[PDB]
């Protein structure tokens, strides 16, 4: 019972230690030590793919550093894979069926830690920036997996990689009441932001940053502002160790394996033959039931995903061009408490607040009798209005829309406003409130939420959508309750009751 | 690497041979222009040819008054026009192009054709 | 004509989650107009005109 | 209301007990202290009024 | 001069080859077909690219397409990796040809071919609309797009004036698989699998005791598989769409790949002055590759020959292709039903084929107790609380909006 | 309008005012004194004051709605329940009245 | 036929500015992956050559004072900061299909 196991390996030293894993490993049922080199080019491991699966026996291959153009043909016969030096999410669709069970996570399964990080903070005033890429893409997905459960602050800040083109985007998170900063993008758009907020002064006291680990490099070191805390894989490196624990799981399920039933062999030779060898899935159920008990990198097992079982995380602090290693998050157990925290403002302490302001905007379209859209004066001032009793009625700035005429999108206009609701604003900011500001909405409507074509997204338009992107913060208007508005929106108590 | 040859004054109606000296790289696979620069600094067109010596590409307006020659061996390109009326009074110049290759990586000097 | 704009509402103290889903069935209620029928039931004089 | 509440129930899938005001008759606070139903929910029960 | 391969595996009709071929079609306008044959038998992808490879890929030939025979699904990642590596176009055309339907980076080139899954589920609510019939159940396996033509269906159903309803998505892949069978109660069940898996689920499905006469299946051509069989379980009267390349064969096919190549090579060189030669050696290139951003999809999804818009999609969907609707038989794999062509529906007798509860009735319009409204003009149906006229066309389909007290 | 799409006993009706909506009702306001318009539906909130300032217009009653005018914020704000204590501290002193006088 | 034009054809900033300097034409060119348009800039007289290949793509031996953007029918460049050998002019290529298609040229100075 002896079996023969391919591995695409870089230099020989590595295919030596596999074959001492394989001796070593051969206690229990025989194992065999096959060699395969890394190939540099595409094309060329595309050539010498199946010269080693002229021996038939081959019944997983561990591949090294992208392993597209091997990885397929595998997928193709149905081999339980590893892909030892994966750090790329496209692979982690395991519906291409061209997949493995999981070494070290990819990129993004380190924003659980981020998720955890309000274990230790509670934090609810958090901005994330995506980088738009499929990635990037799996990541929002995992973080609305993630929050369903709080740090429920804000939705999203997209961000086209390629360009530089932050400041211009981003200069609203400035104001967006939040100290929290969630990057998640390529290094050089790192280094771009870095750039950006240094000019922009967003990495000052009271704004905190958390950042990944392929942001972290040297050219982003360069622009890291000392007091970033950074993430680390443990074992990033040590292949070898991942070479000997891979023997270990492949023999614990070739010790499974060879005390089963209708074994069915591959093809000699990649072709000339059928192509639906049909114990390959059920080798990679046995591989997904597989476990490991202990290693040189610890307990090893699998998630849905074949994923390793409290990764652990070295954390870093850059403290003056040092990486100051803050300590490991094992899983539930946490940095304990060894390192002091330097954070990006020259502070000591972390800050455990946020900026509630006193202005905030209330945006509302005319509504007769309890909005008035008066013109303003020469000046742009007000006519000195009286009541019936000549009392001066308080005429506020309803800064208008760019339109004085719907279709005419130029005349920014001031506007200053007249009604009813007016008056009451005027009350409620003397007894408890603020400075506001006042917009007047172009398309003047209410607004319901329309489906817009762009495969089954449903938009609130009007000011529902203003409010609910943020462009709005109070929305005073005669407007009625329903339960649409209300699944999303918060209410305070109808006023004016009416039919 | 790339200057124009000649040039001139040419006559209204006249022909002219517009040459370019080439040193650096071969014709048989590469690819070069001729556009135009106006007094009133028009870009426009003088010249297209192959990247292989090939075939060529004439310019809508100025259609039939010109033809295109590559010599490969000698690394010089050749261009002789005809029937130049007043509106051709422009300076012109030789560019290479590049591999996609509708935009241009390297020039010449300049020709001043009056 | 009153002299005041009250209103009655159903109380649970601190109403930890349920508040949530109770005024979205009180506005399903509203919704569809049963509550008016309830209102022929129940809320109807026949001296006013 | 006793049907709203019924309906309440079916919506949000609740059962209940329906108890009554012994003491007090609304909630008429005395010397900071509420009587009645207000005074009864008060008293932590997580009571429903 | 553009040098074409037309590679076919096994049953070939080399006379249609021979015959379709009129060089008057391509009456000289920049470009003449240095038209080449290659016929193989393989079920060898390796030595496919391998030969291909060593062939005129290299030397001489810039374009080349492809047909097969079979079911194969690699040939989706063959065409995507000499896509990945090469800006030589290779085209599809049938059996595991047209048959690849696969999601793909921004690729040099695709296997273009006629209808997408999208276009087959709207057709399917064309028919549900025209033969007065409605959906409220699907059900599917783990193939990668399941979710994203269930979304675009209920949501268009929910913007309608009339409206089909939705008992159950079944998401699948422990024999109580049955059990939620069970639930489903309507008279369509639409299903996204494969034809082995079909033909166990029609074995679950018949274990059910929901068969082929009460709650009759309709699947596309993709869960069929191959359009040429019965494996085991097929029941009666099935519903199936691909299919104007079965009328084509295979003369057509050459005259549409063979055209479109030229056109769209005359596309660029209408004002380009050349076009890029072929790389020398393929797994050798390496620099030469980089020479082209090709970006020539712009000339090959919009090209026109003999007035019929061959247009694409990104992904290679024909925007305007020709759907044949098909029906089974309790003897046959498949007899017939209609046809489709971009938004024009053409359907036989406009009868329900069917193997008492029904009763005719005859009736006089008389408001307010009968009253007669015409269809809607958008889509051709009555609304919700209406019911379809039948009145004799004096074939009797002049169908309008019955309704009344 | 979405309680007339989400009632499909009047749809049919539902169906035949979407041919003829408008954008603002200060439209419907200018159209019935057009009198190209047999009735529009609103508020009444703004009818009995348009009735009661222009002229020449009545109501038949019958409210349909019975609901009010609340303020929207977003959710989880820390501006609720102040807000909503200060809309009962306006109602607890007639100064709605008061305005509702101006 | 499509035509580039550019905006503005001559100006004169002063140093460390953002020199911003747009080109429209009629229709939609950077349409699938990449953009389309190859920024010229040089000298009366000289050839300086490309220094933008479609939108952002630097070429050998560039400064890092200037970055280009834009799409559909505007596209853009942007000098930012202002250096002081900045008297030059620029221009606009991208073809079509359509032989070639330029623009006009936009004639900076230096302010002092």
């Amino acid at each position: 019972k002896i079996v023969n196991i391919g591995a695409v390996l870089s230099t020989r030293k590595h295919e030596q230690m596999f074959r001492e894993a394989v001796n070593q490993a051969n206690k229990r049922i025989q194992l065999q030590a096959t060699s395969v080199t890394h190939k540099p080019n595409a094309i060329q491991m595309a050539l010498s793919v199946c010269e080693d699966l002229i021996s038939s026996q081959v019944y997983a291959i561990l591949v090294s550093h992208t392993p597209t153009p091997v990885s397929y043909t595998a997928g193709f016969y149905r081999i339980p894979v590893l892909g030892l030096t994966t750090r790329m999410s496209i692979y982690s669709d395991k519906s291409i069926h061209l997949s493995f069970l999981r070494t070290v996570p990819p990129y993004s399964h380190q924003s659980s830690v981020w998720f955890e990080m309000m274990r230790v903070y509670n934090w609810n005033h958090i901005i994330l920036l995506v980088s738009d890429d499929h990635e990037g893409r799996a990541a929002q997905k995992r973080l609305e997996t993630l929050l369903e459960e709080g740090p429920k602050a804000e939705k999203v800040l997209q961000f086209d990689p390629g360009t530089k083109n932050v400041t211009a985007l981003l200069m609203e998170a400035r104001e967006l009441e939040a100290r929290v900063i969630i990057l998640s993008a390529s290094e050089d758009d790192a280094a771009t932001v870095y750039r950006a907020a240094a000019m922009l002064d967003m990495t000052g006291s009271g704004y905190v940053w958390l950042v990944g680990e392929r942001e972290i490099s040297g050219n982003a070191l360069r622009y890291a502002p000392d007091g970033i805390i950074g993430l680390q894989l443990i074992n990033g490196k040590n292949e070898s160790a991942h070479i000997s624990d891979a023997v270990g799981v492949v023999a614990q399920a070739v010790h499974e394996l060879l005390e089963k039933e209708n074994i069915t062999d591959p093809p000699r030779g990649c072709v000339g033959n059928t192509n639906i060898w049909k114990t390959g899935p059920l080798f990679k159920r046995v591989l997904m039931s597989s476990k490991y008990a202990d290693g040189v990198t610890g307990r090893v097992e699998f998630n849905e995903d074949g994923d390793r079982k409290f990764a652990q995380y070295s954390i870093m602090n850059l403290q003056n061009r040092k990486l100051v290693q803050v300590g490991i998050y094992n899983g539930t157990h946490v940095i304990p408490n060894d390192r002091k925290i330097i954070w990006p403002g020259g502070e000591t302490e972390k800050p455990r607040g946020y900026q509630m302001s006193t202005r905030l905007k209330i945006v509302t379209i005319h509504q007769e009798p309890f909005v008035y859209v008066k013109p303003t004066m020469s000046d742009g001032t007000c006519k000195e209005e009286f009541t019936v009793n000549g009392d001066p009625v308080k005429k506020v700035i309803c800064t208008g829309p760019n339109d004085t005429s719907p279709g005419s999108p130029r005349h920014t206009v001031p506007q200053c406003c007249y009604g009813f609701c007016i008056d009451l604003l005027i009350k409620l900011a003397r007894t408890m409130q603020f400075t506001y500001e006042v917009h007047l909405v172009a398309d003047g409507k209410f607004g319901t939420q329309e489906r817009v074509q762009n495969s089954n997204k449903k938009e609130w338009n009007g000011m529902m959508g203003e409010l609910l992107s943020g462009q709005a913060d109070m929305i005073v208007a005669p407007l009625t309750i329903n339960n649409e508005r209300a699944q999303y929106i918060e209410f305070s108590k109808p006023f004016k009751y009416q039919g | 690497k790339l200057q124009e040859s000649g040039g001139g004054s040419v006559k209204l109606g006249g022909s002219l041979k517009l040459s370019c000296v080439v040193s650096g790289f071969t014709f048989s696979t590469y690819y070069m222009s001729w556009v135009r620069q106006t007094p009133e600094k028009r870009l426009e067109l003088v010249a297209v040819i192959n990247s292989n010596g090939g075939n060529t590409y004439y310019p809508d307006n100025v259609k039939g008054r010109f033809t295109i020659s590559r010599d490969n061996a000698e690394n010089t390109l050749y261009l002789q026009m005809s029937s130049l009326k007043s509106e051709d009074t422009a300076l012109y110049y030789c560019a290479r192009r590049d591999y996609d290759g509708f935009a241009m990586d390297y020039w010449g000097q300049g020709t001043s054709v009056t | 004509k009153v002299f005041a704009s009250t209103g009655y509402g159903i109380a649970i103290q601190k109403d930890s989650g349920w508040k949530r889903q109770v005024d979205l069935a009180i506005l399903q209620l509203f919704g569809d107009g049963e509550m008016e029928e309830l209102e022929a039931l129940w809320l109807t004089g026949i001296c006013h005109n | 209301c006793i049907d709203i509440l019924k309906k309440i129930s079916k919506s949000v899938k609740f059962t209940y007990d329906l108890y009554l005001v012994t003491n007090g008759k609304h909630g008429k606070k005395i010397n900071g202290t509420w009587n009645g139903m207000i005074g009864e929910v008060v008293m932590k029960r997580a009571y429903m009024a | 001069s553009i040098g074409i391969a037309v590679i076919l595996v096994g049953t070939s009709d080399e006379v249609a080859i021979k015959d379709a071929h009129e060089k008057d079609d391509f009456h000289h306008l920049s470009v003449v077909p240095r038209v080449e044959l290659v016929a193989m038998n393989e079920t060898d992808p390796k030595s496919i690219i391998t030969r291909i490879c060593d062939l005129m890929s290299d030397r001489k030939i810039q374009g080349v397409v492809f047909a097969d025979d079979t079911d194969q699904e690699a040939i989706a990642q063959i065409l995507d990796f000499i896509s990945a590596q090469t800006l030589t176009p290779i085209l599809g055309i049938h059996g595991g040809s047209s048959m690849i339907m696969a999601d793909k980076d921004e690729s040099s080139m695709f296997f273009q071919f006629g209808p997408s899954i999208e276009q087959q589920a709207s057709v399917m609510l064309n028919i549900m609309e025209e033969y007065d019939w409605y959906i409220f159940s699907i059900v599917t396996t783990y193939f990668p797009g399941y979710q994203d033509f269930v979304n675009k269906i209920r949501s268009t159903i929910e913007n309608s004036f009339v409206g089909w309803e939705l008992e159950e998505v079944l998401l699948l892949d422990d024999s109580k698989i049955q059990n939620q069978l069970k639930k489903l109660q309507s008279p369509i069940i639409l299903l996204y699998c494969t034809k082995e898996e079909a033909t166990y689920i029609f074995e679950v499905a018949n274990s059910v005791g929901l068969t082929g006469y009460g709650y009759t299946w309709i699947v596309p051509s993709l869960v069929a598989g191959d359009t040429d069989t019965v494996p085991s379980e097929f029941p009666t009267g099935l519903i199936s769409v691909s299919y104007d390349e079965w009328d084509y064969g295979l003369p057509a096919r050459v005259r549409d790949g063979i055209a479109i190549i030229t056109t769209a090579a005359s596309d660029m060189l209408s004002e380009h002055s050349f076009i890029p030669e072929p790389k020398s050696s393929c797994y050798n290139t390496h620099e030469k590759r980089i020479y082209q951003s090709n970006m020539l999809n712009r000339y090959l999804i919009n090209v026109t020959f003999e007035g019929r818009d061959l247009s694409f999609s990104e992904d290679g969907y024909q925007m305007h292709p020709k759907l044949v609707i098909i029906l089974l038989n309790k003897e046959r794999k498949w007899e017939r039903v209609g046809k489709w062509k971009d938004k024009s529906l053409q359907m036989k007798y406009y009868v329900w084929p069917r193997m008492d509860d029904h009763l005719s009735i005859v009736t006089l319009e008389e408001a307010p107790f009968v009253i007669v409204e015409s269809v809607d003009p958008l889509s051709g149906t009555c609304m919700r609380n209406t019911v379809p006229c039948q009145k004799r066309i004096i074939p009797g389909y002049i169908k309008k909006c019955c309704k009344g007290f | 309008d979405i309680y007339f799409r989400r009632q499909v006993e009047l749809s049919t009706m539902y169906r035949h005012m979407e041919k003829h909506n408008y954008e603002s009702a200060a439209e419907a306001i200018q159209a019935v004194r057009d009198n190209k318009l047999h009735a529009f539906i609103w508020d009444s909130a703004v009818l009995e004051f348009e009735a009661s300032q222009k002229c020449d217009l009545v109501t038949t009653g019958e409210l349909f709605f019975r609901s009010g005018f609340g303020i929207g914020m977003r959710k989880d704000s820390p501006w609720k329940q102040q807000v909503s204590l200060s809309i009962l501290k306006s109602h607890e002193n007639g100064f709605m009245e008061d305005l509702d006088k101006t | 036929d499509i035509q580039l034009t550019q905006s503005p054809a001559s100006l004169a900033v002063s140093l460390g500015q953002r020199a911003t300097i747009s080109c429209r034409a009629s229709q939609s060119v950077s349409t699938s992956r990449y953009s389309y348009m190859h920024w010229y800039q040089h000298k009366p007289g000289q050839p300086p050559k490309l220094l933008i290949k479609y939108a952002s793509n630097l070429e050998s031996g560039v400064p890092a004072r200037f970055s280009g953007s834009g799409s559909g029918t505007d596209f853009t460049l942007n000098i930012h900061p202002v250096e002081e050998e900045d008297t030059a002019t620029y221009y606009c290529q991208h073809s079509w299909e359509n032989p070639y298609t330029f623009g006009g040229g936009t004639k900076l100075e230096i302010k002092r």
